């Protein structure tokens, strides 16, 4: 364990952890911090939606898109920084791991286009915020055995 | 129904005048029930029991204010500290008589170290007011040591704010080394001649020996220092015709201890008016039951707004410091401290004096080589 | 001044692999028809002209 | 521009001209110098102007 | 992680000059550290091609 | 005098009075109110900002243009709405009766252009306060025995704080009063047919 | 018949008298021309003055000279208020301004400044229409100095229900308070009585 | 030593030790743990703790890989807190994500909830990083739920002389309150004691 | 001192009409009051000369 | 839709001069060269080619 110190005391590669409170009035422990990279669990951000007892929460809008080149662009992130640069949106992909398991992650990348333009001015007149990710059944969704 | 106020403090007359300020405060203060008690710890040599003295002696009493007015301490690092420690170990304001260093004056360090004496970042007050009066802007900033001197360069960089000015030439470094002639013949050779200079006494004493070799003695160099600059060695290796600062009343302790304790007087009956009666109990038997009013009678020392004196009108700023000090300007005409300033206010008012300079004329050296 | 443009992070992609130090060089180098394009101030572009 | 059928025509393009510029008046020792001419040059640099 | 100048403003800010009298490219950060003047020229950007 | 009734029996056309609380602490008619519409004495509204004895800010600035018709136009107020259409400010105008009398009323106008949009984006930066206003003085400014007319007096003589509209900069206004960085390419110009 | 002092049932009185006496009554000023609601068809009583509603219009154009497009609505529990409500909204409803307005923000009981503390809070706007006696406007004004809403920036306007005697001006009313009134001293009393008559 | 309550003053207390004895002492729990502004040249005491400027980067990001970018910056007047507001511009200088910022809003005092609410009025944005002390963060999180600032666009990123102990977690704080804090109970005491050993 | 619609929307909302199956241009005032369906005809706008 | 946009103020302070109850009448009055240009839709004036 690097448990070198500085010259003004304090831990070179000290053990941070980031905490939420639950709706149970618990600290749980979300996040560890490492020597560079910061660990984190939760990858969509989780909403406690009652934080207190009087939020009713109508703003936090679940949306589903397609990758469809002249309105919806999704590019992968700038691997250099981790950030998407301001005229684009942040999003999400369920990317499989593997074909023997149904299990997959959420990769974060960039969306720009047309209809994210609609949806950013939606954001700017009706301010509300929005959860955008991917679709992985069907591009568009077609009715097969009644199941949409 | 009855206040404790303790203080460390080892004279008689002080501990007589303290008495007399108590009997001073039951006159004009109103009819109220309320009671004053004394208590003044003196010296011990061994700097722990020092605070331990003061906690076991002043806890139990559960005193409101901690004032400590020693200089002639033969050990010169000046640390009630401890002392500051324990009183803000319940948020407590320690009212500072003596010490005006940045490294004490600090907020964050010092939580609730409020005085009525101005800290050595006020010399550049005077220092901004040279430079308005006398209209002079090729400045070099010059401080030998590091705990003060950062504190001093954003205190000048804070009063450089309002000009948009920014010094040439800024030095921090370590002190006890001979060879800073280099640092000090590049600044030569620049084009201020307005010096600026603050740090310790025996640092003082350095760079003023350090001044007399590289011929700094000449004409058109502006020197302005501090009160610790012109004291012992220091005042000896100093160039003659050099220009102080001293504070009017500094070395005053009687008139300054009463005016003092008549502010924590008229400040508890100011705190009476608002009832919220908390008090800080016996933490030296296992107790960490804060006192709820720490930073509300601290408001109470951030607005302790008054004129009466007789250092002069006495009155706690944003830094809970002296509000427009009384300032003597000095000038050691041949070895000899001569006054050639009074100030009041925000203004300096020269007297009938001569004010005879280190290099040529009588009046202001602009020495300014016009790039 | 492209790199703070944020609708100008395309051209901002391209350059730095293809910047140069001195502009008397890529005058040279769009003689020699290196260059295709050069976002430069007008009084030098045109005094070569 | 607003010349109803391009009729009257200027002279040069800037050339053999005065070439000043117009500029926000303030008054002498005025604090709010610094802050505009920094909000205009920010202002200028996202082709806002 | 400190950003410095290079170029004609770190050797200026360095204090190795005294006045840049140069085709100087006036922006927001530049005017964010140091004092200008008027500008003795009046032009924009544009394309040279072949 | 129409001093008729309705079906409620109210009077069609009763006489308001608009009165403020100044600094002064009694109670000033300031407001009258015509048969059917508003007059007011003081159509500059000022801040009465001393409120009580506690606010020393400042935000406001009293700012004086010049009508020039590629930067700032200035129009009246729409008579669909009587109101300034949103991106037009108010503003106002020192119109006298004729030549030979000397009073004159700061009617109320409207103002789009060039530097209004400058002026709104630098309020929107800086996030400060404004109040518009035309001069009447006359041109940009010539010295006329060491007084300057329109704006330049204006800003000389302290009236106006600063003259965000549309001005050019030579030498002796640069000596009388300062200036900010460029912000457009105007020399002078000669037209021919 | 006049009046100087602020009893205004005696008016009500005479309407009382207009329901039996079938005589037209008219009332000069004071307590004689406060605003009644609803008058009666048995009933042929007059005031010499202006309405609420007519007073809420003049309020509004005010308010519209200065284009101060956002305001908030604050009354209390005394009535006459779901009128002033319908006649605001009624009103913003054919506006050619677009108010951008915040909602209304009433009270409930004698405040304990513990819900009307959270109900306060809620205004950042600058222009607030108070309509309240003046037994409680002093509290309200006293308690948004409390609580910053009497900014420099901000402003307040109130009807006439507030500001009656002129002499009767406490520390809390801020001084920049626009109010309007029907009571016109550059008409005298004499000039009002020879109108009517 | 480690603390249990949350009283950093203790551990500026075994700083004036380790200014005194010469000894190596180790901070760790509690309000011993607690990270003041300087430790002197003199002495050799030190913490099993982060840096405010360490904290400060990881809590910058958690806002960055979580894209909460336009956010507030409100401190009282108990310091060190310059220092972090330093750090936080030069890290906007070091930026590559071109973050906004809504200026720094001070408290002058204890509040009256007189001019500090309009300072917070002024805060209409999503993310708001508060500094202070523990029972003034009690204070300004019970005054912006006056004020309406807890709603679940609200958030709080707190830093670690905020939380102190994580067996007391009091009251007024929103279920879902983001902290950064190093008293992990799974890295146990004996563990510390075993590491410094 | 009030707003009123005319033509066939002051029909429509006064009950004289109940459906307009004409030529009707959807904007956004006239779908604040009314509900629209969706258009039956999509063009724009532009410039009759001679 | 004139009325609204800020950048088309001033042609709506013009072509309230000449409002037509009927688009007949607009063509009879184009048709007369009384008018010199007109807005309508597309199809109709397609139609009307
Ligand atoms: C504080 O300074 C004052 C002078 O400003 C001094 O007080 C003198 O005290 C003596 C008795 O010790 C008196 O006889 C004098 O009358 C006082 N001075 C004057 C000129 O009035 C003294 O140096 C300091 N205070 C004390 C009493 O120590
Ligand atoms: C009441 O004042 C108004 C002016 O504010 C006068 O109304 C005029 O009446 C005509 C009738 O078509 C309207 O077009 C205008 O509103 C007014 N004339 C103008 C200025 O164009 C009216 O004359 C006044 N009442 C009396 C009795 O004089
Ligand atoms: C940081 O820690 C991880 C996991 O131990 C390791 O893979 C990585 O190489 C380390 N990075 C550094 C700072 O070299
Ligand atoms: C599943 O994982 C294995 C791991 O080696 C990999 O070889 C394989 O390609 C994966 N399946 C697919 C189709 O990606
Ligand atoms: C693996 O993926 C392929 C498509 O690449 C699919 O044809 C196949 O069914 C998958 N493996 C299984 C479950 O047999
Ligand atoms: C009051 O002060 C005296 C002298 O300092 C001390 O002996 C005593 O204990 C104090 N307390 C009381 C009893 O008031
Ligand atoms: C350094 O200091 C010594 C002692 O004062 C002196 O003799 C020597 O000349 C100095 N060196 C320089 C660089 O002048
Ligand atoms: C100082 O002056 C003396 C006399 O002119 C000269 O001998 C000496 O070299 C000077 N010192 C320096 C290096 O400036
Ligand atoms: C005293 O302070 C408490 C909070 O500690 C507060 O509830 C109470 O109202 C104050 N009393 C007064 C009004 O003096
Ligand atoms: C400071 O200055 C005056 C100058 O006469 C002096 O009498 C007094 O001691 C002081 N008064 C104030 C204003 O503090
Ligand atoms: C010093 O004295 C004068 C009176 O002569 C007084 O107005 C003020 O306190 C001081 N001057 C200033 C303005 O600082
Ligand atoms: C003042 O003289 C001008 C000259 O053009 C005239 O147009 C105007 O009517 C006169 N004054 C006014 C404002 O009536
Ligand atoms: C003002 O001047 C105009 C001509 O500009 C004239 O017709 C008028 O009678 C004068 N006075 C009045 C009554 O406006």
């Amino acid at each position: 364990k690097d448990l070198s110190f500085t010259e003004e005391g304090y831990q070179v590669h000290p053990r941070l952890v980031v905490i939420v409170l639950n709706k149970d009035r618990e600290w749980e422990k979300v996040g560890k911090w490492e020597n560079q990279t910061l660990s984190l669990r939760h990858a969509v951000w989780p909403r406690y939606k009652s934080f207190s007892d009087c939020e009713p929460d109508d703003n936090h809008l679940s949306i589903v898109t397609l990758e469809e080149a002249p309105f919806v662009i999704v590019e992968d992130i700038d691997p250099l920084t981790e950030t998407c640069v301001r005229n684009t949106v942040p999003c999400r992909k369920f990317v499989k791991i593997n074909n023997s398991t149904n299990e997959g992650m959420n990769v974060k990348k960039c969306c720009k286009g047309f209809c994210i333009d609609i949806l950013k001015k939606l954001s700017r007149t009706v301010k509300f915020t929005y959860d955008l990710y991917l679709v992985t059944n069907g591009k568009h969704g077609k009715k097969v055995n009644n199941v949409w | 129904k009855i206040v404790n106020i303790g203080a460390v403090l080892s004279t008689r007359k002080h501990e007589q005048m303290f008495r007399e300020a108590v009997n001073q405060a039951n006159k004009r203060h109103g009819s109220w029930k309320i009671q004053l008690n004394a208590t003044s710890v003196t010296h011990k040599p061994n700097a722990i029991q020092m605070a331990l003295s003061v906690c076991e002696d002043l806890i139990s009493s559960q005193v409101y204010a901690i004032l400590v007015s020693h200089p002639p301490t033969p050990n010169d690092h000046f640390t009630p500290t401890p002392v500051s420690y324990t009183a803000g170990f319940y948020r407590i304001p320690v009212l500072g008589l003596t010490t005006r260093m940045s490294i004490y004056s600090d907020k964050s360090i010092h939580l609730s170290f409020l005085r009525t004496v101005p800290p050595y970042s006020h010399q550049s007050s005077v220092w901004f007011e040279m430079m308005r009066v006398y209209n002079w802007n090729h400045i070099i900033l010059l401080v030998s040591d590091d705990h003060e001197g950062r504190a001093a360069q954003k205190r000048l960089e804070t009063l450089l704010e309002e000009r948009e000015s920014k010094a040439e030439k800024v030095l921090q470094f370590d002190p006890g080394t001979k060879n800073v002639t280099a640092l000090l013949m590049e600044a030569r050779e620049l084009e201020a001649r307005v010096i600026i200079l603050s740090a310790s006494e025996d640092d003082a004493a350095t760079v003023y020996r350090a001044a007399a070799m590289l011929n700094m003695t000449g004409s058109g160099y502006v020197w302005l220092v501090g009160e610790r600059e012109i004291s012992g060695n220091a005042l000896r290796y100093a160039p003659d015709g050099i220009i102080g600062l001293q504070l009017i009343n500094g070395k005053n302790e009687s008139a300054h201890i009463s005016d003092a304790v008549g502010v924590v007087a008229q400040a508890v009956h100011e705190l009476l008016e608002k009832e919220n009666i908390t008090d800080p109990p016996r933490g030296c038997v296992g107790n960490t039951n804060i006192w709820k009013t720490g930073p509300l009678f601290k408001r109470v020392l951030m607005s302790s707004k008054y004129a009466d004196g007789v250092t002069g009108r006495v009155e706690f700023n944003e830094d809970g410091d002296r509000k427009f000090a009384n300032y003597s300007i000095m000038n050691l005409q041949n070895r000899k401290l001569v006054q050639v300033g009074i100030y009041n206010g925000t203004h300096v008012i020269p007297n009938d004096r001569k004010i005879i300079w280190p290099g040529g004329e009588t009046e202001k050296p602009r020495g300014y080589q016009m790039s | 001044y492209f790199r703070r443009q944020v609708e100008l992070s395309t051209m901002y992609r391209h350059m730095e692999k293809h910047n140069y130090e001195s502009a008397a060089e890529a005058i040279q180098a769009v003689r020699d028809n290196k260059l295709h394009a050069f976002i430069w101030d007008s009084a030098v572009l045109e005094f070569e002209a | 521009g607003r010349d109803e059928g391009c009729k009257l025509v200027t002279i040069g393009s800037g050339y053999i001209f005065a070439t000043t510029g117009y500029g926000i008046a303030l008054q002498k020792g005025s604090p709010w110098k610094r802050q505009i001419d920094l909000a205009l040059l920010q202002f200028v640099g996202d082709g806002e102007m | 992680n400190k950003k410095e100048w290079n170029g004609m403003m770190g050797e200026l800010l360095s204090g190795q000059a005294d006045m840049i009298v140069a085709p100087l490219t006036i922006n927001n950060e530049r005017a964010q550290y140091i004092e200008f003047s008027k500008p003795f020229k009046y032009q924009g950007l544009t394309i040279l091609v072949k | 005098k129409d001093l008729s009734f309705t079906e409620e029996g109210y009077q069609v056309h009763p006489r308001l009075v608009v009165i403020v609380l100044n600094k002064d602490r009694e109670w000033e008619k300031v407001g009258k109110w015509e048969n059917q519409t508003l007059s007011l004495r003081h159509a500059v509204w000022p801040r009465y900002k001393s409120f009580s004895d506690c606010e020393p800010d400042d935000n406001h600035l009293s700012i004086v243009t010049l009508e020039e018709a590629p930067f700032v136009i200035v129009e009246d107020i729409d008579p669909l709405t009587e109101t300034c259409v949103r991106n037009t400010v108010p503003c106002r105008k020192f119109v006298k009766i004729n030549n030979s009398t000397n009073e004159g009323m700061n009617v109320k106008k409207c103002c789009k252009g060039f530097c209004i949009d400058i002026l709104k984006k630098l309020s929107r930066t800086v996030k400060f306060t404004y109040d518009l206003y035309l001069v009447t003085n006359g041109k940009h400014g010539k010295k006329v025995n060491n007084v300057w007319n329109g704006m330049i007096g204006e800003v000389v003589y302290q009236r106006a704080v600063m003259a965000v509209g549309s001005l050019t900069i030579n030498e002796e206004r640069s000596e009388v009063v300062d200036f900010s960085v460029p912000f457009v390419e105007t020399g002078i110009s000669v037209m021919v047919s | 018949f006049g009046d100087d002092t602020d009893q205004e049932a005696v008016a009500q009185m005479l309407d009382f008298i207009s329901s039996q006496t079938f005589i037209p009554i008219l009332g000069i000023s004071g307590g004689a021309s406060m605003i009644m609601a609803d008058k009666d068809p048995t009933s042929t009583f007059f005031q010499f003055g202006a309405s609420i509603q007519q007073q809420a219009t003049v309020m509004l154009k005010i308010m519209q000279d200065y284009d101060w497009h956002v305001f908030s609505l604050v009354t209390t529990i005394f009535p006459g208020y779901r009128d002033f409500i319908s006649f605001i909204k009624t009103t913003v409803d054919n506006s050619f301004v677009g108010w951008d307005m915040q909602n209304v923000i009433t009270l409930d009981t004698s405040f304990e400044d513990a819900k009307t503390q959270v109900q306060l809070k809620k205004i950042h706007s600058s222009v607030i229409l108070l309509y309240c006696s003046k037994d409680e406007a002093v509290l309200i004004l006293s308690e948004a100095r409390s609580l910053g809403l009497t900014g420099y920036d901000f402003f307040w306007i109130v009807p006439s229900l507030v500001s009656g005697n002129t002499e009767l001006i406490p520390k809390e009313f801020p001084s920049g308070l626009i109010s309007v009134s029907y009571d016109d001293w550059d008409y005298s009393l004499e000039a009002r009585v020879r109108d009517g008559l | 030593f480690g603390d249990d309550t949350d009283q950093e003053a203790v551990a500026q207390m075994l700083d004036f030790i380790s200014s005194q004895t010469f000894i190596p002492i180790l901070g760790i729990h509690g309000g011993a743990s607690m990270i003041m502004a300087d430790k002197d040249p003199t002495s050799t005491f030190f913490q099993f703790g982060a840096s405010i400027q360490q904290q400060a980067t990881v809590m910058l990001k958690i806002m960055q890989d979580y894209d909460w970018h336009v956010f507030s910056l409100v401190t009282t007047i108990f310091p060190g807190y310059r220092d972090f507001i330093s750090f936080i511009k030069t890290t906007v200088d070091n930026s590559f994500v071109g973050w906004d910022m809504q200026n720094v809003i001070t408290l002058d005092t204890s509040f009256e909830d007189a001019k500090t609410q309009v300072q917070l009025k002024k805060i209409h944005s999503s993310v708001i990083l508060l500094y202070c002390s523990k029972d003034e963060a009690v204070l300004i999180l019970s005054e912006a739920r006056s004020l309406g600032l807890t709603g679940y666009d609200f958030f709080w990123i707190v830093p670690s002389l905020v939380s102190g102990n994580t067996e007391l977690i009091p009251k007024e704080f929103p279920s879902g309150l983001i902290s950064v804090s190093y008293d992990d109970w799974d890295y146990s005491l004996e563990a510390r004691v075993r590491d410094g050993l």
